[PDB]
């Protein structure tokens, strides 16, 4: 995360760290939605441009942590894998349309005051806040700078871009499986989402309920706080049908 | 979860953080 | 880089 600040105890507690077992090293990150289910991007497991395909016994996650790299004795949580699910329509040839994948626990972990989960938006809430202008939450331990690593969980609080502005920024090609987010150059404040940060999440607390859902997936930017640049994450409510068919099936 | 989003140090006792009024501010409908 | 885990968890 670049231009934010060192998160709260307690201020997000559904993020999760993807972890390698070997070598032991941060991936990705992630968000717990259940006791038993981890959302995250799909190129956090399968990625080929760069040889990424990982498989459950590879990797950890890591619940309730804090620290980047300390072991969080009697606080954070480590759960193996039973189960991999990518997107099947993901498409890490081009753009990365379609970014999310859902990773099933071998066992339910326990809810503590750093462990909860977080509220997966419905078609109203989704419709009311994902709109230019407001703003949502992003976290991660990824790095602080586009070219180091932060001590403890980072935070910053971006608006979400009219949808002319993002496509305007890049040449790759956008979908309504996005949205992006960051200031623009005129706004004067800055922030973004950088390597390291894939898969967390982007989140915004309801007016309506005071709940938080996450509302995007950290998922790609071209390099990190670039002016007249800006981040893009998943759009989780468009992929949501996807979510309950995986969780209805499997769980 | 029934009780998704409400965080134990925070909403579950009332106490706010640092910026989430920078969030709500925003909304603006 | 990264305090060792548990060996359980490996
Ligand atoms: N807001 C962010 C989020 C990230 C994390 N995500 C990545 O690193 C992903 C993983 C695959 C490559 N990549 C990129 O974001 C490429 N730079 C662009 C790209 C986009 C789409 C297809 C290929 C390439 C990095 C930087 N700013
Ligand atoms: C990724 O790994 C699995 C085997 O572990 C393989 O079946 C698959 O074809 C690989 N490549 C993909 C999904 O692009
Ligand atoms: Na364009
Ligand atoms: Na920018």
């Amino acid at each position: 995360i670049v231009e934010g600040s060192d998160a709260e105890i307690g201020m997000s507690p559904w993020q999760v760290m993807l972890f390698r077992k070997s070598p032991q090293e941060l991936l990705c990150g992630a968000s717990l939605i259940s006791d038993r289910w981890v959302l995250t991007a799909a190129h956090c497991l399968l990625y080929p441009p760069w040889d990424k395909n990982f498989t459950e016994n590879d990797l950890l996650v890591r619940i309730g942590k804090h620290s980047r790299t300390r072991y969080e004795r009697n606080i954070e949580k480590i759960s193996m894998l039973e189960k991999i699910y990518i997107h099947p329509r993901y498409n890490w040839r081009e753009n990365l349309d379609r970014d999310i994948a859902l990773m099933k626990l071998k066992k339910p972990v326990a809810f503590s005051d750093y462990i909860h989960p977080v509220c997966l938006p419905d078609r109203e809430t989704a419709a009311s806040l994902l709109q230019a202008g407001y703003k949502g939450r992003v976290t991660g331990w990824g790095n602080l700078k586009e070219t180091g690593q932060p001590s403890v969980l980072q935070v910053v609080n971006l608006p979400i871009v009219e949808r002319p502005v993002c496509k305007d920024s890049t040449r790759i090609r956008i979908t309504d499986n996005m949205f992006c987010a960051g200031y623009k150059p005129d706004e004067g404040k800055r922030g973004d989402a950088c390597e390291g940060d894939s898969g967390g999440p982007f989140v915004m607390k309801s007016p309506f309920n005071n709940r938080w859902y996450q509302m995007g997936i950290v998922s790609w930017g071209e390099g990190c706080d670039r002016d007249g640049k800006y981040g893009f994450y998943t759009h989780v409510f468009r992929l949501k049908k996807w979510i309950q068919k995986v969780i209805d099936q499997f769980g | 979860e029934a009780d998704c989003g409400l965080r134990p140090l925070f909403e579950k006792k009332s106490l706010e953080d640092k910026t989430e009024r920078e969030l709500l501010e925003s909304y603006i409908d | 880089d990264f305090e060792e885990i548990p060996e359980e968890y490996l």
